[PDB]
């Protein structure tokens, strides 16, 4: 199409680098500029695509993180830079790996680092505690809550360590009948 | 050390394809792909020649490539409406609008492949025809309407029964003139087209069927999950979804996950208990009995309804009617019964489910013997009936392409109705009758209407598989039910926004993702087993179709393989064609299929035990 | 038999009329995206 | 209350089972097992009296169960014969010697079927027969010798062809009477009987090849991972058989593990492949092309040997003979060649043995095409090769037997030949003659010969395929079989220990345990072609029984369904054995074989990973 | 069946205990009888089964073993009381392991016990490496005992402790084609 | 052509002949227990 807003070049390297077409591309740019004209420029030629960025409360208010519980996480976990603001490139990495075609083992380890609340590389006791109120809104009992850590511990606790490292967690999370299904967000 | 060169160069290509899924900031993989490029650069200590130029078509052959999935993308519909509906309900029910729109691809498919090779020869034939010609001369019979005809086509009888221009025209098999080939040196027979092109778009559907499914199972998804023991981690990591946007539905899920999560840890593995014993299962007992009378009186009613004449706006149409009202409103009171059976939510829709679909089933193979019966007693009957004699005699295929366009017709119209009727008008009375109601009509019967998954694709696939059985008859079938899809799918999509509640549980009956196209693959069994015996077995109508007065269906290029080979090599075809040929390899198969059961039961039993070892 | 031609058919008279409506209503519709069922706050908001 | 008794009784159970198959010794096993037995006695408070008497019935029944299987233990042959062939040569020798055994097995079992249900009936209606009875009135035609026949059985050309009281006998086709029957009522018809037994003796044959498959793989040696990381370690651990107890056998072992180590640390490019540089090649193409000519040489001979006429005493024997000699030479031929090719000698032998095998494919049908081109020949010349007209008609049934039979026959002199020469004489020559030959025979051309498991099997397979084949038209084709199996058995283990001499290396093509069934399943579905041909198709003689003057050979069962169900339904079986419809349900076969492989082949690999995770 | 040198108890105790019917017992009873009649008694009722022993030379100068490179160490793992003696228990122990009716888990911990030289429940460096000479009849050179070793060591040490455990040894054998029919003496 | 002797056949006495002869040389082999090849230690002496 026209492709105005990028060149040949980043639409091109996008494209090899992400699941993207130059479509989706173009619709995610027009998607990250209405969250904030203002910051956003018209034209992303050359660095501008990793220069403009946007806070996480600017990004969570879409619809497709509203109402996710762990809208944070995701952001933490896609944004390259720790000061709180995502870039566009990250955007585009946070919605390829979300994107459908994305593979099962990219989509685990990504799975994984969101989880990983404390990001230790380990889904710990606090961890798995922090997701399972969130899975419920804190409706589940303390005694329930540390019922299921244990069992969710015990499974796939090869290394005897009391936690589950990314192996165990691909392990078990790739033969989920449904995980590819869940773990998806389209745009 | 030559190999050296080569090798560096396949790493940095393989390194390449595969940095489109690395765990990677963006950063990162641009200056990975930047890297890899200059070494693609520096691979210049290459042999030129046949090695360049086979880079270069390399080369081109991968942009060309990315260029055809760049404008292949702009062509895929409803990627908006699909993902507003998702965003709004969830992967769940998203999932029978990918279903519906891939079955509308297989269609279109199915359409163009009818066309080109079948409509449009037979169009261009019809065009260059002139009047007075021998084409003409001997086309008139079944291609120019009768005077009387020409009176009768606008009455609106005659349009309900797809006669008059309908059929004089390309879309029931009957207008098809066995006399057309399209080669001065190598004939194109249409006929021969015709024949061989049906049974292409059979195989070809199988084949979509089993390449879609194989690609969903494997090469693309995990593949795994025979074992049980990771309950409590699927429940835990799978427990969002991620494509809700709509809040309801997210608290919906918060619910949900409380509630399986309690059951987990409470239910699950604590207490069993029952209360009233040996009268739960009185009540079961009484409703399957009264489920298999439901089944015997659908089949008699349809019988019956085949044997009503009167050839007025309703018996023309009556077992059509029956047909889709049956279908429209027997899985409601199958829905009620399992509500009145306490049965375990999963086992009721599994129960459901296999209920519709045997409803389905012997509704169809009801709808072929009343459909055969009718025949022979038209046929029968010979020695209106005057608007069916008129293409030279009784043309039976005419009838039954007939029959099943009404039967399609009639389904699209009635599933317009029943839309309306128990989603729409349902959801204004639940709305602003809910004041003035003696009990609440919001929590108690009846609630807001809910996308049912389950059943829409079984009245898909159904509709699929009366489009397969009538496609022999109609060539033109598919296009018409491509509208029929078109339509279908905004108005379901309509209602589902406008009308339906997101459910509070979804506890879906199959946990295999290729469940909708091992019911599509077990329909166009179905379907197929009738056609093909109507091939092997019906004589064709004397004076009319494309085979005409042929004795077999099949008996067109069995001609022209006697008469364009040797008589030794046809001999051979026949012998090889025998019972006798088929019959020990059915023996062998059923036998190894049982050695194969014995063996997997084995394995399942050595897995079960394992895991309780554990 | 009903009385059926004045010029063209009744029928296709009844047809076009019908048609148009349905024209019009599924403009109106794809125009205006209405949503019937309340939400579970509403429901149970006005249960007292 | 009771749950826990009967829990801890059933897991005390289990472990006298279980106790068998433990890693302790006598004295660990004895106190287990008196404390379990003590345990089962002593418990206080049992099951009510009808179940008491049901635990009673079982231990009875287990009791029994152990008694018939140490009778049966008894009845075993030549386990003595195959440990000492086992002891001397090893477990692939000896392989050869169980699968002997078993098909031995196998073939007793089907001459046991034949007799009791076909043979003993026909026999016992034969000794009550009466000269002057209606039966004898009826049956005198096919039962009773002419005189001519009667004065010309003694001469040895009648009793080279089977002519003489051969055909007039229980062991060919047209000896047994269409109006054999027992019972006033529901009546036993012979040739009822006849068609089952050889359509349910195919099916058995296949379910019992089958069930040894299952039975194999469920042994143990299944759980093969189909990968090679760890072949060192098998190579190390399983480098000793443990069966030999011939010192040279020893020696023999030490070495080819020398070899094979060597070969793995200097194999996976450590020595890269070379050769000349295009001589091999052209060497390889033209012994591919001598063999495709040696084929074709092979089907010619076959068939010019098929149409040799008069009543010599080579031109009546001259197609078995023919025949005989191929199988017993080519494959040498074959092994020649191989020396020529240089190939490896694990892919050497798998040429070897596919080419056998297509020779032994190729032979068969090239029989059944001349078999078939001489009865056509036969029929057209009415209108001694004559007398054998005396029977009544042609008998085409009884001449394929007299074929087959003599085919068998000389199979078996021509092996003892052949194991006579190239064995013992060979092995004589290699001894004695050496000190004068140039050539040391024993060590250079030829050694003194090892036993070729593998050419062996496939030749008592092809004999297995002949009796398959030959079974419609020969009832106690089996029962003559199980004599030239046994003596075959008794010469085989006489050429393993007086004349064979140890293999240098072994070498398996499959290194599977099925494999030699596979050849037999091979065979057995190639076999069963001809016969369902003729069946369905061939025309029954006129004279001969069991299915004289029939218009099918399929027509009694079809008379007896017919007078018996009247119903349409028999109709309705002819609907559904019809061509229309058994191609849809052998793609449903083919679609649902595919899914099964697949799902044991996800279990196997789940079991897998199961096994690892403990 | 005669039934005359055994009691009924003890042959359905040994049934019980063995894969061995009354036939195979009475003909094991005799070959054990046959290689030395001076100390076997003809008649075997009561303890006197487990108290008879032969010498370990005794029992190896029979055909089923005296060509076998590791019949000290099949005396000496089913030897029960060791002291180098076998008594008639443990012959029937030991040719009931081999026999073809055995289990393929029996069959692999005792070959593990066979392989184990040092008795130390894992197979170290030097019982591979004693185990490859007697297979090859030390014809290989040290060099190439070492690398085979190390290959097989690599294959089955996934535990990184440079031995094969039992288990180890179980999951890499099982899928071995021919364990099952080398493993075996048939008598 | 063979004739027929009094109250037999010739080539049923020659196969009455050869049986027997055939029954003998078996039961003899199946005592004689004889083994043809030499073994590699006596082959390869040979040399001197
Ligand atoms: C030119 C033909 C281009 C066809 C475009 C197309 O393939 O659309 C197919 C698409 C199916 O979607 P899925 O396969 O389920 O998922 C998307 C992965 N491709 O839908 C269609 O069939 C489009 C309708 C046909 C063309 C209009
Ligand atoms: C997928 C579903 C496919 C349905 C196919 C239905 C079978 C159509 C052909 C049936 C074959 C057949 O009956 O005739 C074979 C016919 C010749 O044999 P006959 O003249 O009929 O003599 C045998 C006596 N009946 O062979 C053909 O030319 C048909 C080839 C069809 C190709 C498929
Ligand atoms: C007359 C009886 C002669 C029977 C000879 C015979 O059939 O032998 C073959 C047959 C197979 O032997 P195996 O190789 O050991 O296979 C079984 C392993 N579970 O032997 C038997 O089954 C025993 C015969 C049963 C007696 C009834
Ligand atoms: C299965 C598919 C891919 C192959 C189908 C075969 C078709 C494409 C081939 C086979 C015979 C061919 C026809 C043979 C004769 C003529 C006559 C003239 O008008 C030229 C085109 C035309 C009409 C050819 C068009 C292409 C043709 C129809
Ligand atoms: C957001 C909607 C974008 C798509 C709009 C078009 C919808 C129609 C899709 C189906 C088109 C079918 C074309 C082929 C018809 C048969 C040839
Ligand atoms: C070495 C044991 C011999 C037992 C008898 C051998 C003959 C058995 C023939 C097969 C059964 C008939
Ligand atoms: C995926 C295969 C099914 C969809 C194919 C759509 C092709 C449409 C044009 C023909
Ligand atoms: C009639 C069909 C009844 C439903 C079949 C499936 C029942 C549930 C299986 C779990
Ligand atoms: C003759 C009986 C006619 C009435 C019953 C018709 C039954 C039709 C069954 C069709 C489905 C078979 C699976
Ligand atoms: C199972 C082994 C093959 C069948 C053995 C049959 C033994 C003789 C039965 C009469
Ligand atoms: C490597 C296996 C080769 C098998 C070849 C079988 C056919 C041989 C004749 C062509
Ligand atoms: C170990 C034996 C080697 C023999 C090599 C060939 C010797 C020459 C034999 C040629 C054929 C006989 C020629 C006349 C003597
Ligand atoms: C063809 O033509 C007429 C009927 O149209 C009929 O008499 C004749 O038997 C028919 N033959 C064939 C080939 O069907
Ligand atoms: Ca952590
Ligand atoms: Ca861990
Ligand atoms: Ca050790
Ligand atoms: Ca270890």
């Amino acid at each position: 199409s026209k492709g105005g807003v990028f060149t040949r070049e980043q639409l091109d390297e996008y494209q090899d680098c992400t699941f993207f077409t130059r479509k989706d591309i173009i619709r995610l740019y027009k998607r990250f500029y209405a969250l904030n004209p203002h910051k956003v420029p018209t034209n992303m030629q050359g660095n501008r695509p990793a220069i403009t960025t946007l806070t996480f409360e600017e990004v969570e208010k879409m619809p497709e993180l509203k109402e996710n519980p762990f809208k944070r996480r995701i952001c933490e976990v896609f944004s390259e830079d720790g000061r709180g603001n995502l870039s566009f490139d990250d955007f585009l990495d946070m919605f390829s790996v979300f994107s459908e075609m994305a593979p099962l083992q990219l989509k685990l380890k990504y799975a994984f680092r969101i989880y990983d609340y404390d990001g230790d590389e380990l889904l710990g006791h606090d961890d798995l505690s922090k997701m399972i109120r969130s899975l419920t809104r804190d409706e589940l009992s303390d005694v329930e809550v540390e019922f299921i850590i244990e069992r969710i511990i015990e499974e796939a606790d090869l290394d005897g360590d009391s936690s589950i490292n990314f192996a165990e967690f691909e392990h078990v999370v790739s033969r989920s009948p449904d995980f590819i299904r869940t773990f998806h967000i389209r745009i | 050390s030559k190999d050296r060169i080569l090798k560096k160069i396949q790493q940095k290509k393989e390194i390449i394809q595969k940095l489109r899924g690395q765990p990677w900031y963006m950063k990162r993989k641009r200056r990975t792909l930047k890297v890899a490029q200059k070494h693609l650069q520096q691979q210049e200590a290459k042999v030129s020649k046949a090695r360049l130029y086979k880079a270069e078509a390399g080369r081109r052959l991968t942009q060309a490539s990315r260029w055809l999935d760049n404008l292949k993308i702009y062509l895929i519909p409803w990627e908006a409406k699909i993902r507003k509906i998702e965003s709004h309900f969830g992967s769940v029910v998203s999932s029978y609008f990918t279903f519906h729109r891939w079955v509308l691809g297989v269609n279109i498919t199915i359409t163009f492949i009818m066309c080109m090779f079948v409509v449009i020869p037979e169009w261009l034939a019809d065009s260059r025809t002139q009047f007075g010609d021998d084409r003409y001369n001997k086309t008139k019979a079944i291609k120019v309407m009768p005077p009387a005809v020409r009176a009768r086509a606008d009455e609106l009888s005659t349009v309900w029964d797809f006669g008059g221009y309908f059929q004089y025209s390309l879309l029931f098999y009957g207008f098809y003139s066995k006399e057309t080939f399209f080669g001065e040196t190598i004939k194109y027979r249409v006929p021969v087209a015709y024949f061989f092109c049906n049974i292409f778009i059979l195989g070809f559907s199988l084949f979509i069927i089993l390449r879609k499914m194989a690609a969903n199972n494997r090469r693309g998804t995990l593949s795994s999950g025979k074992t049980q023991q990771y309950l409590f981690n699927w429940k835990a990591f799978t427990g969002w979804d991620y494509t809700i946007g709509n809040p309801e539905t997210a608290g919906n899920v918060y619910m949900a996950n409380v509630i399986k999560f309690r059951e987990a840890i409470n239910d699950d593995k604590q207490k069993p208990s029952d209360k009233h014993p040996w009268i739960r299962f009185v009540a079961r007992v009484l409703t399957n009995l009264f489920i298999c009378a439901m089944y015997v009186f659908s089949i008699w009613a349809i019988m019956q309804c085949g044997t009503l004449k009167g050839e007025h706006f309703f018996a023309q149409n009556a077992t059509a009617i029956t047909i889709s009202l049956i279908t429209l409103v027997f899985p409601n009171i199958f829905d009620l019964l399992g509500k009145i059976e306490k049965l375990h939510p999963r086992n009721a829709l599994r129960f459901q489910l296999g209920r519709v679909l045997v409803l389905y089933i012997l509704n169809y193979y009801t709808l072929i013997y009343s459909l055969m019966l009718q025949l022979e007693h038209l046929q029968k009957e010979k020695n209106r009936a005057s608007l069916r004699m008129s293409q030279g005699g009784l043309c039976w295929e005419t009838i039954i392409g007939q029959e099943i366009t009404k039967l399609v017709t009639m389904d699209l119209y009635m599933t317009v109705a029943s839309i309306f009727l128990i989603d729409f008008l349902r959801g204004l009375a639940c709305r602003y009758l809910n004041l003035y109601w003696p009990w609440d009509l919001e929590r108690t019967f009846p609630e807001y209407g809910e996308f049912k998954v389950a059943e829409n694709v079984l009245h898909l696939v159904n509709n699929q598989g009366m489009i397969w059985l009538g496609l022999f008859f109609v060539p033109l079938l598919p296009m018409l039910n491509n509208i029929k899809l078109i339509i279908l799918m905004y108005i379901r999509g309509w209602a589902a926004m406008t009308c339906n509640v997101p459910a509070s549980q979804i506890f879906r009956a199959s946990r295999s993702s290729n469940f909708f196209f091992a019911l599509l693959i077990l329909f166009l069994f179905l379907c197929t087993l009738p056609v093909g015996f109507v091939i092997a077995s019906k004589t064709p109508s004397k004076s009319c179709g494309p085979f005409g007065n042929q004795s077999f269906f099949y008996s067109v290029i069995t001609d022209v393989l006697h008469e364009n080979l040797d008589k030794t090599l046809v001999n051979g075809i026949k012998y090889s064609l025998s019972p006798g040929i088929i019959i020990p390899v059915l023996v062998l198969l059923s036998l190894v299929i049982y050695f194969l059961i014995a063996m997997v039961t084995g394995l399942s039993q050595a897995n079960q035990d394992l895991s309780f070892q554990l | 038999d009903q009385f059926v031609a004045p010029g063209l058919r009744l029928w296709m008279l009844i047809a076009l009329v019908g048609g148009v409506l349905l024209i019009m209503i599924v403009i109106v519709c794809c125009f205006m995206r209405i949503r019937i069922p309340r939400t579970k706050r509403q429901i149970d908001l006005i249960a007292a």
